[PDB]
């Protein structure tokens, strides 16, 4: 249901590479949430991901809970390494 | 009744900074299928107000607004608006209108204070057009507080302005070294003047950071296109863009605004213009 | 019937070059009271065609269009348009659609040839995405002709590409010095890669122009923000902008087009990246 | 009726500083024309001024012929030095 990462992107999770990871979450129909430093807001929301300010080398957890978790937690991994964010 | 087209008034998109912001806007206004109608104002208080009329008239669901100086009057007119308006990378002391920015005064402090820590005596400041509320009322203070808070002479001559042009950034370095008591560290109000400060200071035969250390702002890409690489206070322009529109989307599609007065995170990117 | 709003499809306005052009547009579309509706395409052939539909649909008196590669198909679809369309800083081999540009192949030659004159043996070339007609079909040729016209080995390994990013401009300088026969002069397809070329070449411990001499393109402002100051082939972006819209104004208000296929003047600005 | 200059503007007559000198010619009602290198086109037209390509240190002549020549040839001088073009 969840998959934790480590961001090695000099940019962190901002600009388009972030708008991308949020646009690739409004696709699925489950419930995805991002958790940084123990703070949790809807990973499917811009102001939520843009409010956090995920720098570089910051471990983050993608939590999916719905009728298509595995599918979500899977493509998001692609979306991450396809954007060069975390690993 | 609506038009699916939000308006945006920017000063000049031929500027890395403003264009970088315009892109955040776009991308999100796109994401929510809203057309944008961009128009520059060249920081002309008259053209600014006028542009706001023309745009409001041509029926626009919302308006994004950027200015170096939101006049006391702008607030009157932008209150009498018929549609949601949110300010981007522009500030006004009353908070009657939404606004996404960075915590300026804080970052200005955090940076100057980073140099005190580094062990510096005479810290200088090279800002832009002092008449702009974001500058004199926010960034300058930060620089002063960071100092007065460590007991250091707040010297009115150590703050020297200029326009936001790379050229100016060089003259300031000269007028600054003209001092009997030369600075050993310079805080610059913005990335491109910071580049001029490096060079100008290098031509005189000084080294960075070896002699004077420098720290910029905005963390634009010019931050990496120098030698040494500029240490800059991070301001996420595209993010200010994105979030500025998104909040407008909420206000326009009537969702629920947690806070209409936003202020995204900020940090420093230590490269080599400061050891 | 009209809407007083011309549409513009640009790849990414967070780019000095494209934004610099967007400003020319604006200013003139303003001068003739036409609203603009800007939208990026991120050089995506699909999004490009799609954007053209959406914009045409929402009834727009005209359309400005910019792409690194106008596909053979784009011409089909941009012919079936219902309104004036003029291309800006983008080219397509048939001239069925208006287009304001610079005489590329010429300037590419004029510059390489300026180095032959200077007395150079091995001239290299660092361009961008070869798949773009403006590059391989125009700038590269110029570089070759300038050479073949003076009887010099047209070496396929002396031309090394990269994206238009400052970072790339550095790697090319490395891959170029990796050669047994090192270049003594480098022509770069564009200002920002040219900055990366200076630095990258300096880190290796070489001097500019002392060792290898460099020459850029676009004459953007980064041309002055380096040490030494980049010598660049002048391309008037804002002008390409301005004139691109103005010609559209003529085509739209039905004046009389002397020529729909334009090509404004060009020159070289000799600074210090070349002695 | 005419006033010749010498341009010392690093930019020459391009971009906004040019769009300005053309916007400050559509005001008057006489007939103004610019002449560079013996080429003449309507100084009140963008493609005309943008087609010439006036570099730096290029002598140019502003010719005004109408019911308000002096007024035109006068304000244009202001428009020139107010934009930092020629002298
Ligand atoms: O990073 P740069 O090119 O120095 O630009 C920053 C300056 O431009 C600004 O947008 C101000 O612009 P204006 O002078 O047009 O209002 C700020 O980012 C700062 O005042
Ligand atoms: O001066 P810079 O920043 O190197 O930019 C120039 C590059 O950008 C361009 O607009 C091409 O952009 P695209 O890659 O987005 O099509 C040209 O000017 C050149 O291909």
């Amino acid at each position: 249901a969840q998959k934790t990462f480590t961001v090695t992107a000099d940019s962190g999770i901002h600009a388009r590479p972030a708008t991308t990871l949020v646009q690739a979450a409004s696709k699925f129909d489950s419930d995805i949430n991002l958790e940084f430093n123990g703070k949790t807001v809807n990973l499917k929301s811009i102001m939520g991901v843009m409010s956090l300010g995920i720098q570089k080398g910051a471990t983050i957890t993608i939590s999916a809970e719905g009728s298509d978790e595995a599918d979500a937690l899977a493509a998001l991994e692609d979306t991450m390494s396809k954007e060069g964010l975390g690993e | 009744k609506k038009t699916t087209t939000v308006g945006v008034i920017i000063p000049d998109i031929s500027n890395i900074f403003y264009a970088e912001l315009a892109r955040g806007i776009e991308d999100i206004a796109t994401m929510y299928k809203y057309n944008i109608i961009l128009s520059n104002s060249d920081q002309n208080q008259d053209k600014e107000l006028h542009l706001l009329n023309n745009m409001l008239g041509k029926q626009v669901d919302g308006i994004i607004f950027m200015s170096g100086n939101v006049t006391e009057e702008h607030v009157e007119e932008l209150k009498k608006s018929p549609v949601p308006v949110v300010l981007a990378a522009s500030i006004e002391s009353t908070n009657q209108i939404p606004s996404v920015t960075i915590d300026y005064e804080q970052a200005a402090f955090d940076a100057v204070q980073s140099l005190i820590d580094s062990g510096h005596k005479n810290i200088a400041f090279v800002s832009g057009t002092l008449e702009e509320p974001i500058n004199h009322a926010k960034k300058v203070k930060g620089y002063k507080r960071a100092l007065t808070e460590s007991g250091l002479p707040v010297r009115d001559s150590y703050i020297v302005e200029g326009d936001y042009t790379y050229d100016s950034g060089i003259e300031a370095v000269e007028k600054l070294l003209e001092e009997d008591e030369k600075p050993t560290a310079i805080f610059v109000g913005t990335d491109e003047m910071a580049l001029g400060v490096i060079h100008g200071a290098q031509d005189r035969g000084l080294n960075v950071p070896n002699d004077l250390e420098i720290i910029g702002f905005d963390n634009t890409r010019l931050s990496t296109m120098v030698r040494p690489q500029l240490t800059s206070v991070v301001q996420p322009m595209y993010d200010i863009g994105a979030v500025a529109m998104r909040l407008l989307t909420k206000y326009m599609n009537k969702e629920t605004v947690d806070s209409s007065i936003v202020q995204l995170p900020h940090r420093i990117e230590f490269r080599q213009s400061t050891k």
